[PDB]
């Protein structure tokens, strides 16, 4: 319990999770500045009424949102390359303590392997994995055509963060390699614009196709 | 002396053609159809084939000492349609965006006073 | 001084008096609670409050009902109101409501009743 | 990444087939068309004064025909 108590006491001087006080983090992209919540809070969970708020999603801490879209990562119409990515062994849904633990472990992994602020690594990955154009089928008189469309900063945040989560799930699913290791590997790849990540790859895919729909 | 050429942008509902010629229009410089840039015949008139081909012809003209261009928009004319295809505007924007100084942008569709009977028969193209 | 706290189904009764600083849930030290997330949830009000308040008052809170996390949040509400009534200064109230709202408003949300046509899986659940 | 951020000012109205595309007016904050106002679409929720990133400034949406 000694690491548990020491991590209890370390953030006594107001630190996100246990460590990595958020003052040193810098957002490079101007689009996501007024949406990524950088308020210093010990625990990334508010149980808040953000869904019933139209714009209450900007208040949620990026790490709380991270745990949020981690817990939902299982099972989908997404048969991406013909795979059903379900969590059958103690699924992440509703077990936010286990998800809390897994993000803690992946954050420690990021800290050690990158030797810098894991929150800042995540910030860079979010900037690097957000697409900038999507496609919409707009019709006049029943003659549909695919038109490139600009993406809102918040939708960009949503789609990119879901993409990295799905990349982590694709990595860990049906492999010895744990979930925390998958998430750490995916986030470091997305941090440096590595195409090997699902997040940056599908950012590129979303940018493309819409590229040709002009 | 700043060099100005002529960019004939023909646009039907099936294809678009961008032809760059000297100030007299007597010598050919760059002539790129929709067919150059796509692989489905249905795609030839689309604005993307238009702007891609237009930019290609534009850089080719730039490489050959061309800077300014007068646009000449053309519908099929004659007894055939008179509205330029959807790709003409896209191609004009592309020529602007390829680093060409745009001057007069007019229509040169030959409008007849009293032309031949058009095609299709008396009861029209009964789609 | 007496205080109470409501959350979900875990209800907390808290009593704060002068003391060295010991804070107890069910008469147990707050540092040795097995879940750590519940520990931070219980701990949130007195971090930002300060160490002098921590070591100037003894607080005993007993929580019954609900889940362990709900127990943590109810203890959070109870201790928040405890410091509120013991200190009774505006600035702590202002920063309490600035950090979040729950500890001065509670979470009056509950679980809606289940409805037939596959009630078991949830209220809004149904078959295929 | 040759992108150009721009600032939303006014919202023209819900557009596209399903209304999930929103038409707004944006002022180009940096680039060859600084200060120019363009009608641009937004997928996903938007507000006044959002910084939207463009790949091409030249592209434009047709006026919403009622």
């Amino acid at each position: 319990a000694k690491p548990l108590n020491e991590r209890f006491f370390i953030p006594h001087e107001i630190k996100v999770m246990g460590r990595w006080s958020t003052e040193d983090v810098e957002v490079r992209d101007p689009s996501l500045k007024p949406y990524i919540n950088l308020e210093p809070r010990l625990l990334p969970h508010t149980h808040g009424r953000h869904a019933k708020k139209h714009f209450g999603k900007a208040n949620v801490h990026i790490v709380e949102r991270l745990i949020n879209k981690i817990m939902r990562s299982g099972g989908s119409h997404y048969k991406v390359a013909g795979h059903f990515m379900r969590r059958e062994h103690r699924s992440l849904n509703s077990k936010k303590v286990k998800a809390y633990e897994v993000v803690k472990e992946a954050f420690k992994i990021i800290e050690q392997r990158t030797g810098k602020n894991p929150i800042q690594v995540l910030v860079w990955a979010i900037e690097n994995a957000a697409p900038r154009e999507d496609t919409t089928s707009v019709m006049f008189g029943g003659i549909r055509y695919h038109v490139a469309v600009d993406i809102s900063p918040m939708r960009r945040l949503d789609v990119a963060l879901r993409n990295i989560a799905l990349g982590a799930s694709a990595k860990c699913y049906r492999n010895k390699m744990s979930f925390a290791e998958a998430l750490a590997e995916e986030i470091i790849l997305a941090a440096n614009k590595d195409p090997k990540s699902y997040a940056y790859s599908k950012k590129l895919e979303i940018e493309r196709i819409a590229e040709s729909s002009r | 002396k700043e060099k100005w050429g002529i960019a004939h942008i023909y646009s039907s509902f099936n294809n678009t053609i961008i032809h760059i010629t000297d100030i007299t229009g007597a010598e050919t410089i760059s002539r790129w159809s929709g067919g150059m840039v796509v692989k489905a015949d249905r795609d030839e008139p689309s604005p993307y084939a238009a702007m891609l081909a237009a930019r290609r012809a534009a850089e080719e003209a730039l490489e050959k000492g061309i800077v300014g261009v007068h646009i000449r928009v053309r519908a099929p004319g004659g007894s055939k349609s008179k509205t330029p295809g959807p790709g003409a505007q896209a191609a004009i924007r592309a020529l602007a965006r390829a680093g060409l100084k745009i001057g007069r942008v007019e229509d040169v569709t030959p409008i007849p006073h009293d032309g031949t009977r058009p095609k299709g028969g008396r009861r029209g193209r009964r789609v | 001084i007496q205080t109470t706290g409501k959350r979900k189904t875990a209800i907390a009764r808290a009593v704060i008096r002068e003391g060295k600083g010991r804070v107890r849930i069910n008469g147990k030290p707050v540092e040795i609670i097995e879940p750590e997330i519940a520990r931070f949830t219980i701990l949130e009000p007195l971090i930002l409050a300060g160490e002098e308040i921590w070591n100037s008052v003894d607080i005993d809170v007993k929580v019954e009902g609900g889940g362990f996390m709900g127990q943590a949040e109810a203890a959070r509400m109870a201790i928040a109101r405890a410091l509120v009534e013991w200190t009774g200064d505006m600035s702590l109230k202002e920063k309490f409501m600035k950090y979040d709202r729950t500890m001065l408003v509670g979470d009056p949300r509950r679980t809606e009743p289940h409805k037939p046509n596959r009630s078991t899986k949830g209220p809004r659940a149904k078959r295929q | 990444d040759e992108g150009y951020p721009a600032e939303v000012i006014e919202i023209i109205g819900r557009t596209g087939t399903t209304g999930d595309v929103t038409q707004v007016k944006v002022r180009i904050l940096e680039g060859r068309d600084k200060g120019r106002v363009i009608r641009r679409n937004v997928r996903g929720p938007v507000r006044i004064g959002d910084i939207l990133i463009l790949r091409e400034t030249e592209r434009e949406a047709r006026e919403i025909k009622s």
